[PDB]
């Protein structure tokens, strides 16, 4: 599984729902 | 009960003008007084960063409900969290965190209620400045590949470790970003799309053989004659075509070619481009792989359906396909999933909650029906040789739950196998509910408002908004521990508004809010607060609003044109100059959704909502005399490589010059200040490193709303 969403402008696997 | 706002007086510092660069755009002069802020290393550059970041200080240093923020987001986010487990051969494989972990670790089990054991962490690497976004399972369950980060970049290096004993082997993959790595069932190797050594072009789809070193990598395809172009890829689950996607850009189109791995003389080494057969050969439409029988393909499309649709053909009669789920005609098919060998499992967003579909692979006949409470449902890893689905659960006030759904032994029930729990927090004293509020032209835009219980309509509470709208990217109430902290200890309501732009409601809802048609975003947004005005949830000036890149455009476009209705501003890495987005590192592939300002007709949309291009007084329009801008925190990493800081920079320069410092008394008292995040790339902060970022936006927010602390 890799990283998705890659090529779009846009922010957040993160480690916490902060 | 309303608490003092800011009354320190600023020092805005000094912000030099290049007054002679001026660019023509088609008989348009525009003037870019700050261009020299797009060199990051020059020491002017530097130097606005170290008087930025000394001018914020000074303000956040006056927000004295930071520390508070902190302590309860830190409270209510150390809770243990257990990531969707995935099989291979029999070992499962999941990500945990205990609560408070930088990063999330990697674990492997012998069986779902066995004793993990860690295959890598993180946190022992660089305090786990970043966690994996790579990370792939051999066939077997023998081997692990994951990315590495090394320093600020998005290059990520590839490296693999043997499960059994947790020893590295010594091949090391490099010049990869997103790639995936793709094992074949022969767990010789692995697919993965790398850039050729030294900019991100000319990707490659390549094969690399364990124990050998990365020159030796056989080459499937490039296409130097279209550099640009971009490459995913993917193996049936029988192991017996390589499917390589070409993308073009951010739009959801793709072509599929199809490589048969079982007609190779002697494998991949017989390649020591490959004769892929082309079944879709232009950018018309999106296609992902579901399943196949042989050469019989089952595929998700949205070729002639908007909302998406299961399709199947045969490769060996490649112009005949057959809609195997028709489209909905009200339903988006956000994704789908083969399982159980002969089923589907298919996830519809359906007014933007989901819903579970079972469905028999072979007919697509519907089996059973789940519809999800309000939240979101994603992270559907199971493969079609598995009979035990897993997925995770989120939303606003339910911090993680991993289901299970045994669809051999009982397929209608939802089991908990995993369930996350905050601390001290009393769900059933909140509530989230759906509303549906007009836009300007009438469109029906979906909110999500989170409250306390029986709170008052009276118009007194602070309110926090977030959009994106953009991209088809569909924004779904998902946890947030700072969220809740909002709404209990600052008596908040949160609004969640799923504008156009975004896929929600399919392609025609993308296409609505892109392009030409990029201001419905905008409306739509606006008119999303002015409903949370009207009901009597709050008043202009308890409003705060907040997105992040496209979404920050999203936040720097509403404050230029309704100043008036917002009482706070965070926008988090933005996209701030739409004349120039396409110029700097990865930009070039958002002029699908925004254009580009190298042609007229486009340049003429992009000017009239170009952050840094509208900032005006509105003090200066007639009837508007005691308006000024919210208070703004414009926040970037240092080195965001996917959306460069020069954005806010410019954005922040122009705030400042053409509302603070071009004036000797002016009435613009709100502080415009940008939080600049030191030795930070655009990828996963840690931990605290995030929690000391929204501590700071909160407490900001909370001073800029005039909003008590209530505990």
């Amino acid at each position: 599984f890799s990283a998705s969403y890659s090529s779009k402008p846009i922010q957040t696997n993160a480690s916490a729902p902060v | 009960m309303a608490t003092s706002g800011f009354s320190k007086p600023l020092h805005y510092p000094p912000v030099r003008r290049d007054e002679t660069v001026v660019d023509d755009y088609f008989g348009v002069k525009v003037a870019d007084p700050y261009r020299w802020l797009e060199d990051p290393n020059s020491e002017e550059t530097k130097e606005f960063v170290d008087n930025q970041e000394k001018l914020a200080n000074s303000v956040l240093e006056e927000c004295e409900l930071i520390d508070k923020f902190k302590q309860k987001i830190i409270d209510f986010v150390n809770f243990p969290r257990c990531g969707v487990p995935f099989r291979r051969a029999n070992k499962y494989f999941h990500f945990y965190n205990s609560g408070l972990q930088a990063q999330n670790v990697f674990q492997m089990q012998d069986d779902l209620d066995g004793k993990p054991e860690v295959l890598y962490d993180p946190n022992l690497r660089e305090g786990g400045r970043s966690g994996l976004s790579l990370y792939s399972v051999s066939e077997d369950a023998k081997y692990f590949a994951f990315g590495i980060h090394s320093g600020l970049t998005e290059w990520v290096t590839i490296k693999i470790l043997k499960t059994e004993d947790r020893s590295y082997l010594p091949d090391t993959l490099e010049w990869v970003k997103f790639s995936p790595a793709i094992w074949t069932h022969d767990n010789k190797g692995f697919f993965y799309c790398p850039y050729p050594p030294l900019s991100a072009v000319n990707q490659e789809a390549r094969y690399h053989f364990l124990g050998t070193d990365q020159s030796e990598d056989i080459l499937l395809w490039r296409d130097l004659e279209n550099p640009a172009h971009h490459l995913k890829c993917q193996i049936t689950d029988d192991g017996k075509y390589f499917l390589l996607y070409i993308l073009d850009g951010c739009d959801d189109a793709n072509k599929v070619y199809c490589l048969d791995l079982t007609k190779l003389p002697n494998g991949l080494e017989s390649f020591r481009s490959a004769p892929f057969m082309k079944l879709i050969d232009s950018f018309d439409a999106s296609y992902t792989a579901i399943a196949n029988d042989g050469s019989v393909f089952t595929f998700q499309t949205n070729k002639d359906a908007p909302r998406k649709k299961l399709v199947r053909v045969d490769l060996n009669n490649p112009s005949v396909w057959t809609d195997l789920v028709p489209e909905s005609k009200k339903d988006l098919l956000e994704s789908a999933h083969a399982v159980n060998e002969n089923q589907l499992i298919l996830r519809y967003l359906s007014d933007v909650k989901h819903v579970l579909e079972i469905r028999d692979l072979e007919s697509g006949a519907l089996q059973h029906r789940l519809p999800i409470d309000i939240g979101s449902v994603d992270g559907i890893t199971a493969r079609r040789r598995d009979s035990v689905v897993f997925f995770k659960f989120t939303s606003i006030l339910t911090p993680g739950i991993v289901y299970q759904c045994d669809l051999k032994n009982d397929p209608t029930q939802l089991k908990i196998f995993r369930e996350s729990v905050v601390p001290d927090f009393d769900r059933s004293e909140f509530e989230v509910k759906q509303v549906f509020v007009p836009s300007k032209d009438g469109t029906k835009i979906p909110i999500f408002i989170a409250a306390r219980k029986g709170i008052s309509l009276d118009g007194s509470h602070p309110c926090e908004m977030h959009g994106y709208g953009g991209f088809g990217i569909n924004m779904m109430p998902t946890f947030s521990a700072s969220r809740i902290v909002f709404l209990k200890h600052l008596g908040g309501v949160f609004c969640l508004a799923n504008i156009r732009g975004g896929g929600e409601y399919g392609e025609e809802w993308h296409k609505a809010g892109f392009r030409d048609k990029k201001q419905n975003v905008f409306d739509d947004f606006i008119s999303a607060a002015e409903y949370l005005i009207s009901s009597g949830y709050t008043k202009a000036r308890r409003v705060a609003i907040e997105g992040g890149a496209n979404g920050g455009l999203l936040v720097a476009a509403c404050i230029n044109q309704r100043p008036d209705l917002f009482g706070c501003a965070e926008a988090n890495c933005g996209v701030m100059d739409m004349l120039r987005f396409h110029k700097f590192t990865l930009g070039y592939l958002w002029t699908g959704d925004y254009g580009c300002s190298d042609k007229e007709e486009e340049f003429k949309w992009l000017i009239k909502y170009s952050p840094i291009h509208n900032v005006r007084r509105p003090w200066e329009q007639p009837g508007n005399e005691e308006t000024q801008y919210p208070a703004t925190m414009i926040l970037t990493a240092d080195h965001d490589d996917r959306v460069v800081p020069l954005h806010s920079f410019k954005l922040l320069a122009t705030m400042q010059h053409v509302l603070c410092t071009s004036l000797e008394d002016s009435p613009q008292k709100n502080p415009i200040i940008a939080r600049i995040q030191r030795k930070a790339a655009h990828y996963g902060r840690a931990t605290m490193t995030q929690i000391a970022e929204v501590a700071d936006r909160y407490g900001f927010m909370a001073k800029a709303l005039e909003a008590p602390w209530i505990d």
